[PDB]
DNA sequence: ACAGGATGTATATATCTGACACGTGCCTGGAGACTAGGGAGTAATCCC
DNA sequence: GGGATTACTCCCTAGTCTCCAGGCACGTGTCAGATATATACATCCTGT
């Protein structure tokens, strides 16, 4: 059947999380996955030509945190690297 | 009859609420495969293929209208010409 | 296959040619001014059987929509019927007045053809009996002060929830409970004191706790 | 001549949306000639990701690609 | 021996080995740290709450209990942030922000 | 509580009295919310009971009717009076209540006829309830002149 | 301008279909425990 | 000052077998909506 890989569970979720009571259309739901894989990209990409540019051949988090700060614009870039920090903290105590 | 301005807002106000396309389907289509002819012969076109080209194709010729009535109205005008047009493409870096 | 189908599969089946359409229930056909009637003209049928309960409600636009549709030479002569709707009134006053035969001996003439009736008598006699029992009611006060309420209510809408089937229905309503018209739930003695009021439904989900905030407005501050 | 299949009250619902009044006679052309070369560009480079992928059907991820190359990503096809 | 995912370890919803499995075999580097993926998905789960969010309100405004493309653009072109965010994304069935000029107003 | 009214004073009567038959009988009305409003006085008096509308799905309005029908102990039924047309079978039933007279003698009829059916071992009664001087006597009275017009022409 | 018959409205039910929604079998990619090569950390130091 | 380079200990991630469950593919149900019926009155439009 070759399953093909979605981010829609996920993002339903974080649908639940913020609005409980508010649906999500199939076209919209595309957009938003699509929006997700392309900030990958945009992050991960310019996470690698960091790494790529201090002779280094391991992206850490604070090459993500870089690319982020270079990427997202003003409050929303500020935000990012609060909730990125939270998580990989949270992730570093909790084994 | 209404004085000549009152039908044509009445338009913008009705077509910047809609979200579906403009242009006719299948016209568009004919166009798009008289283009693709000069580069393949015998294409065989994917519906969603040709439905993402005519998103794309509208958004971009609304983006540009915009832009088109921005150097209308610099003029003091408040009809697009030609030359309105060559202007925003030439400042945008396309001509 | 049934009448919402073939109201909307009513463009196809009107290119299937057709010898025996067959209505079983044309008290779903009941009356004309009828989408489903319509698109039960519009099919090219040699044979409609026609089938329903029975004939129903003496308005005969019924009786028209029966005998004209089915038939060619009465096809049009419901609207000669129009003129038999001046008997259909008249029937209502020969309900009153029944001393009059001008269609009777001609609907013999037309009823030998067109129906066939089997009658209770062939089959009751298998059965046993029914009765009706007729048992009068009154009004309460209640009740009865609020019909002529409505009574009232007519007698300021005629010169609020003013709906003309309020009135008729309303009636019937206050014939059968008066608690249908609005009720209060069960009550209790007002409150003085200052208890805390819930935010909303959607948050405190399952497991809650109540808390006996119950204090009194007057306070008295040393 | 599938060109003018673009109708002059396609083009005016387009400068309506895009909130334009009064529109010259000599916009439309215009608007045909852009649309053209914009399709033509896009459907290039398309075509191109189609005769790489050793297929005769252009799909849509091939627009999508296509679109992204030029600087316009398109959400909502993949990608 | 009791396993339990990255992602909740994390207290994220965004798959953290998916983001991880993507980043070893996207031809980004040789090696990647065990802080990039929980950062990586972290990132990417804060911005989809702040688009759905505002997103949410754009399809209360319409009363609608369903987000459909245009409350997504409508939610984008007001957030500068998230305008320049995707400034050269072009939101397919998403229309453009009612805006008339103020010449174009009648006399 | 929902007493005060004649009707139902009248009907508490002879619900009593058909307890004491050891019938169990019927329901028809027209606005269920009336019928809602019966199954809160009938649960309130210790009525065993079954309710059928249009709102219960084709299997559950089967079945309910199958289980009313196999078991000889299940009191008061509950039915909208029009959607009783349908090709139910109610020959355990034995006794018929009419809370309303509405118009059309033919859906009556056609109830009492899902009463009386073609298996039906004994006399089965049938009560209409009727007030004074209110409009369901007009009602009773349009209708029976239908119903005379409709006999004398298709006798 | 007024009368009559059309269409319109209202309150209450009903049937029947549409476009959603939820529910379940089941594969494969993520998690766990582990070693060891090595990129990276870090103190030291020339010198642009 | 501080960027380049160098010497060097080491923690951190690729690598691998096992394996188990979250998530894909595809299944059954639920109101929403539409369209009816029926009973009067209400009302509007047109003609007379």
């Amino acid at each position: 059947r070759s399953r093909k890989e979605s981010y829609s569970v996920y993002v339903y979720k974080v649908l639940k999380q913020v609005h409980p009571d508010t649906g999500i259309s199939s076209k919209a739901m595309g957009i938003m996955n699509s929006f997700v894989n392309d900030i990958f990209e945009r992050i991960a990409g310019e996470a690698s030509r960091l790494a790529h540019y201090n002779k280094r051949s391991t992206i850490t988090s604070r090459e993500i945190q870089t690319a982020v700060r270079l990427l997202l614009p003003g409050e929303l870039a500020k935000h990012a690297v609060s909730e990125g920090t939270k998580a990989v903290t949270k992730y570093t105590s909790s084994k | 009859r209404y004085r000549p301005g009152t039908v044509a807002l009445r338009e913008i106000r009705r077509y910047q609420k809609s979200t579906e396309l403009l242009i006719r389907k299948l016209p568009f289509q004919r166009l798009v495969r008289e283009i693709a002819q000069d580069f393949k012969t015998d294409l065989r076109f994917q519906s969603s293929a040709v439905m993402a080209l005519q998103e794309a194709s509208e958004a971009y010729l609304v983006g540009l209208f915009e832009d088109t009535n921005l150097c209308a109205i610099h003029a003091k005008r408040v009809t697009i010409m030609p030359k309105d047009i060559q202007l925003a493409r030439r400042i945008r870096g396309e001509r | 296959t049934s009448y919402q189908l073939v109201v909307s599969d009513v463009a196809y089946f009107q290119k299937m040619k057709w010898q025996y359409m067959i209505l079983d229930e044309a008290q779903a056909i009941k009356s004309s001014q009828s989408s489903r009637w319509k698109c039960l003209l519009g099919f090219h049928c040699r044979n409609r059987l026609l089938l329903t309960g029975t004939p129903i409600q003496n308005n005969m636009q019924e009786l028209w929509a029966l005998l004209h549709f089915i038939m060619p030479s009465l096809f049009d002569s419901h609207d000669e019927f129009s003129e038999w709707f001046s008997k259909d009134i008249e029937s209502h006053a020969q309900s009153n007045t029944k001393l009059n035969e001008d269609q009777l001996k001609r609907l013999h003439m037309i009823l030998k053809p067109f129906m066939l009736r089997r009658v209770k008598k062939h089959v009751q006699k298998e059965l046993g009996d029914k009765i009706e029992i007729d048992v009068f009611c009154e009004l309460s006060y209640r009740q009865r002060a609020m019909y002529q309420s409505l009574r009232n209510q007519i007698s300021i809408m005629d010169l609020d929830s003013a709906t003309l089937m309020n009135l008729v229905m309303q009636f019937r309503k206050v014939c059968n409970h008066p608690d249908l018209f609005e009720r209060a739930d069960t009550s209790s003695p007002f409150f003085c004191g200052h208890f805390a009021e819930t935010g909303s439904f959607l948050r405190e989900g399952t497991n809650v706790a109540l808390g006996y905030s119950t204090r009194s407005l007057v306070e008295y501050r040393l | 001549d599938n060109i003018q299949g673009i109708t002059k009250p396609a083009i005016r619902r387009l400068a309506r949306r895009g909130g334009v009044k009064r529109i010259s006679g000599l916009i439309y052309e215009e608007t045909r000639g852009v649309l053209k070369v914009f399709l033509e560009n896009v459907i290039r480079d398309a075509v191109t990701y189609t005769e790489h992928a050793k297929r005769k059907t252009v799909t849509a991820m091939d627009v999508v690609y296509a679109l992204k190359r030029q600087g316009r990503t398109l959400y909502g096809f993949g990608g | 021996a009791k396993a339990k995912t990255r992602s909740s370890r994390a207290g994220l919803q965004f798959p953290v080995g998916r983001v991880h499995r993507l980043l070893r075999k996207g031809n980004y580097a040789e090696r990647v740290g065990a802080g990039a993926p929980v950062y990586l998905a972290a990132v990417l789960e804060y911005l989809t709450a702040e688009i759905l969010e505002l997103a949410g309100n754009a399809a209360r405004d319409n009363k609608k209990t369903r987000i459909i493309p245009r409350h997504l653009q409508l939610a984008i072109r007001n957030d500068e942030e998230l305008n320049k965010l995707l400034g050269k994304v072009t939101i397919a069935q998403g229309g453009v922000l009612p805006n008339i000029q103020a010449v174009l107003l009648p006399k | 509580f929902v007493t005060d009214s004649g009707k139902l004073a009248k009907l508490d009567e002879l619900l009593r009295e058909l307890k004491e038959g050891g019938h169990r009988v019927l329901l028809y009305f027209q606005m269920t919310r009336m019928i809602d409003l019966m199954e809160e006085y009938l649960t309130y008096r210790n009525y065993k009971y079954c309710r059928l509308d249009g709102s219960t799905k084709l299997e559950d309005r089967r079945d309910t009717v199958a289980d009313f029908q196999t078991r000889p102990e299940i009191f008061i039924f509950l039915l909208s009076t029009r959607a009783g047309g349908l090709g139910i079978n109610l020959t355990t039933a034995d006794t018929v209540i009419f809370y309303d007279s509405d118009w059309n003698p033919t859906i009556d009829s056609q109830a009492m006829d899902r009463a009386h059916r073609l298996g039906q071992t004994k006399q089965v009664t049938v009560y209409r309830l009727i007030t004074r001087g209110t409009i369901e006597e007009r009602i009773r009275k349009r209708a029976l002149q239908k119903e005379e017009v409709q006999r004398v022409v298709i006798t």
